[PDB]
């Protein structure tokens, strides 16, 4: 107690409440640009899939770079965590889903390698333990294809050498401002689109080097774009989940400030009754 | 009339009252501490003509008398919920809260908008100032709330980026040296700095100061049209345009 | 009252009354009680108040401006005066901003004469009914600013459609305001008020514009306001 | 890629090549073998999360009020 | 003590400044992160059982807790105390050069030099 310090205590909660509000507002502005570059990431990938699916029609069987299925013995996971906290369970719910799915794999006697993206994920798996084969971090609000080439090249190479039989992306898909969903999609072994694969036309490219060589490059270019638009989307989920979870922190602080204001008013009275009472009873 | 530190009067009265062994109150202040400041400030007022005629015994007839009070109160740590400050605020019609961190941060006439307020306000103000001051009062208190958010936000949009510029440009302009009072022609640079943001052009702040200094003189060079404002204190549709030309004309001098 | 009439007793500020009782009790040298108030404030209040009531020959009804010291309604000056009040009328500055001009905040304004059966069931439920549609409209008021108003379900944006409308209705023009304004303004019974509000909120008048219900008397006054548009 | 009535250039965002790639891959592998800090760009989040950390810290607030948890 | 306590006073004082970030640890770069760890350890060092007064050989412990992170190795605070009761008794191994520092109540450089080696020689044990 002590009205003296319950004030500074209140004023303190008032301040933090004012900060979390600012964070909410900032994450709000960041939010629109986030969805824009998330949309700009779509053309490159979807166009490339049509080219793959087309030229995959004939050349794929002889040598899949990544088209055919095979016995699973190891599996890879490119995990997309955020470089920054203060965004609710956006990361925890993702990790918790990943962990649960990794368990079903380890129970079948298959190992799980992890490529880590973002500080928060590196920290988490540094604590709970895991086989992180590579990582990239500190991209923040400026993700690039450049920085993803490293970790993806590592996971890809493992698939080429047979040390990986499946490869997943793990990130949050942005449904709407108040709904982000932890998702684990399988990229490579290429899945399985009827849309891009079933139809075909009379014409055909003239590939300079063998089409087999291009089908490989395109396949790798594609997997990287997948991982990038997974990151770039997860980032737009962050800004939302943040500004939302920050409004919560602003309202939590407001409630504490109401409870404190009572505890204060109590001490305020106790203080003034005692000072008055000791003076008058002291005089006697 | 201004009572410098009647919060010091309070402690002075508390001393005498305590020595007289009289029963104390909230902050050891005597029970009638409110009644002290109460009957003192109730004394200050504008008294009507009939009263003036009766008191004067037919001497003066048309004139109406008035005494304006301007009490000062010292607050610890900016806390105004304190006992004495509460009482006098409860008595006086409005207050001009001078904030600390404003004052010793350069911005000297450190009036805090949003918490400062002239209870009677509008009527007391001159016919001209009435129109120009309208928005400044409130819109300036918003610049402060927004500059507070600006601390953490870099890369703000141009819309608020401009409002912040206008904010710090008017706050800079609204501040002035001490012993230099200012004509009711102050509304010249008050009004028209905010009117069309004639300072928004050559905005950048260091100039916002010297701009006012020279605008104050180029008007001297034709002060009859100006002194008219100082005499009547009136504002008219025509008067508006006459002023407008004075600033457009000023956009060719410096 | 004894004259046979019903009367209104306004008290500029009851808080100043009880506070004045403290100065006197102090001069008479009486001891200080809790938070430095008089030991006789429990009684000083009970006499002022208990004299304003409804006798079987007349009735006094009193509206008193209240002051809550340091915004602590636990302080005895309020906490005492509160155990006497049978109703509270709260004037909100934000409710004034918009334009609805009996600036009473429909929530935060309490009256234990409605809570009960005692007004009657129909009035009570209409009252409770507005206290919800009007409140439900707040919770959706920030799930709208941040999100799409469209993703709000059918019944809820029809709630935000009806609430948007009751709040413009429970505005009113006063007679004493005709000098200020120019608009006559009027006086509506309890019955036209129930009919008007119950009528609005339980499927009806949905076809009228929201403007319809600014600043006018019984509901039909508003219905004719719709044609005038 | 040229096709019937359409031609698209699928550009790389940075010079690619087996030599330059293995360089980025080796780097990514190394950074993981040694937990080491690296700054994300955001300053708005930086100084704000710091103020938030200092303001929240050492408040007996949850004790001062009577709360269940 | 006057010399080697100066290092603790400021090392403690810096930990006082960063205590707020302890909740948000791992959010901060290694630069200030290490200062936090040094602070936690140095305050974990300044704590004793009730009836166990120290010998001004506490000097050895405190002093050269600050000198180098002989605590910086193998920090984690759980061991950061069991090392104390271990450095303390392996000095009773060669304590003639210790009761010496005890009686004289003084140090310059030789004694420092010896002290430096006593710890280097230390971590060849436990």
């Amino acid at each position: 107690a002590g009205a003296k310090e319950i004030r500074s205590k209140i004023a303190s909660v008032q301040n933090t409440q004012k900060i979390t509000k600012a964070m909410e507002m900032v994450a709000a502005s960041k939010m629109r640009k986030s969805q824009d570059r998330m949309a700009a990431s779509r053309p490159y990938a979807e166009t490339m899939r049509k080219v793959i699916g087309h030229l995959a029609h004939g050349n794929l069987e002889y040598k899949h770079p990544y088209l055919e299925d095979r016995d699973v013995k190891r599996v890879g996971y490119l995990v997309v965590s955020t470089d920054r906290g203060l965004c609710g369970g956006l990361n925890i719910n993702l990790f918790k889903k990943l962990l649960a799915e990794m368990k079903t794999w380890t129970d079948k006697g298959v190992q799980c390698d992890l490529a880590m993206i973002g500080s928060k994920g590196v920290s988490f798996f540094n604590s709970v333990g895991g086989n992180v084969v590579a990582q990239v971090t500190g991209m923040g609000d400026n993700p690039s294809l450049s920085e993803l080439i490293g970790p993806v090249k590592v996971m890809l190479q493992a698939y080429d050498e047979g040390r990986l039989d499946k490869l997943y992306i793990v990130s949050n898909k942005f449904i709407n401002t108040m709904s982000q969903v932890p998702t684990i999609s399988q990229l490579l072994p290429l899945p399985a689109s009827d849309d891009d694969d079933l139809k075909h036309k009379s014409w055909d490219y003239l590939y300079e080097p063998d089409p087999k060589a291009l089908l490989d490059t395109l396949l790798r270019r594609y997997v990287e774009s997948q991982v990038y638009q997974g990151v770039v989307e997860n980032l737009a989920s962050e800004q939302a989940a943040r500004m939302v979870a920050m409004k919560a922190a602003t309202d939590n602080g407001g409630s504490l400030i109401k409870e404190l204001q009572l505890v204060y008013n109590k001490a305020r009275q106790a203080s003034i009754t005692q000072e008055l009472t000791e003076i008058v009873s002291g005089a006697a | 009339i201004i009572y410098d530190d009647l919060s010091k009067q309070a402690v002075a009265y508390r001393q005498i009252s305590l020595l007289l062994r009289r029963p104390p109150g909230r902050e050891a202040f005597p029970g009638d501490v409110f009644y002290l400041h109460s009957r003192l400030l109730e004394r200050a007022a504008r008294v009507n003509a009939e009263y003036v005629e009766a008191f004067t015994k037919g001497e003066v007839k048309g004139k109406t008398g008035s005494l304006t009070a301007l009490p000062i109160i010292e607050t610890q740590a900016g806390d105004v919920s304190a006992f004495v400050p509460t009482n006098v605020i409860s008595i006086t019609d409005g207050q001009i809260f001078l904030e600390t961190n404003l004052f010793n941060a350069g911005i000297r006439p450190a009036v805090n908008p949003g918490i400062s307020v002239s209870r009677v306000g509008g009527a007391a103000q001159t016919k001209i100032m009435k129109k120009l001051s309208g928005g400044i009062r409130t819109a300036l208190a918003q610049y402060r709330e927004l500059a507070a958010f600006s601390q953490f936000a870099s890369d703000l949009d141009d819309a608020t980026r401009k409002q912040l510029d206008h904010g710090q440009k008017v706050t800079e302009l609204l501040k002035q040296k001490q012993y230099a009072p200012m004509s009711v022609a102050q509304q010249s640079l008050v009004l028209f700095a905010a009117e069309r943001g004639y300072l928004a052009d050559v905005e950048l702040s260091k100039i916002g100061s010297f701009e006012a200094a020279l605008l104050a003189y180029v008007d001297r060079d034709h002060a009859p049209l100006m002194q008219e404002i100082n005499q009547t204190g009136g504002y008219n549709d025509e008067i508006e345009g006459k002023l407008k030309g004075i600033l457009d004309s000023f956009k060719a001098t410096q | 009252r004894d004259e046979g009439r019903d009367v209104l007793l306004f008290v500029d500020n009851i808080y100043r009354y009880t506070l004045a009782g403290t100065e006197v009790s102090a001069l008479l040298g009486r001891m200080p009680s809790a938070v430095g108030y008089q030991p006789t404030l429990a009684e000083e209040m009970g006499v002022l108040q208990e004299r304003i009531t409804s006798t079987k020959t007349g009735s006094i009804t009193s509206v008193q401006a209240v002051y809550v010291p340091a915004d602590d309604l636990t302080d005895p000056s309020p906490a005492t005066t509160f155990a006497h009040l049978d109703a509270t009328v709260v004037l909100s500055r934000q409710i004034a901003s918009l334009g609805i001009y009996p600036a009473v905040d429909p929530l935060d304004s309490t009256s234990r004469q409605l809570d009960p059966l005692v007004v009657g069931q129909e009035h009570y439920d209409t009252a409770r009914g507005v206290q919800s549609i009007l409140q439900r409209y707040q919770e959706l008021k920030d799930i709208i600013a941040i999100l799409g108003m469209d993703e709000l379900s059918e019944e809820d944006k029809l709630v935000v459609a009806r609430a948007r409308k009751i709040q413009r209705f429970l505005s009113q023009p006063f007679f004493v305001a005709e000098v200020f304004t120019g608009s006559p303004g009027k006086y509506v019974s309890l019955k036209d008020t129930i009919r008007g509000f119950k009528g609005i909120m339980e499927g009806e008048y949905d076809h009228l514009p929201e403007q319809a219900f600014y600043m006018v008397g019984s509901i039909e006054e508003a219905v004719e306001k719709a044609k005038k548009l | 890629e040229v096709q019937p009535g359409n031609v698209t250039v699928l550009a790389d965002t940075a010079i690619r090549g087996q030599d330059l790639d293995e360089a980025r891959a080796m780097e990514a592998k190394r950074k993981a073998e040694e937990h080491i800090s690296s700054s994300h760009g955001d300053v708005d989040y930086a100084q704000a999360s710091a103020e938030l950390a200092k303001a929240i810290a050492q408040l007996r607030v949850i004790e001062l009020t009577k709360k269940a948890m």
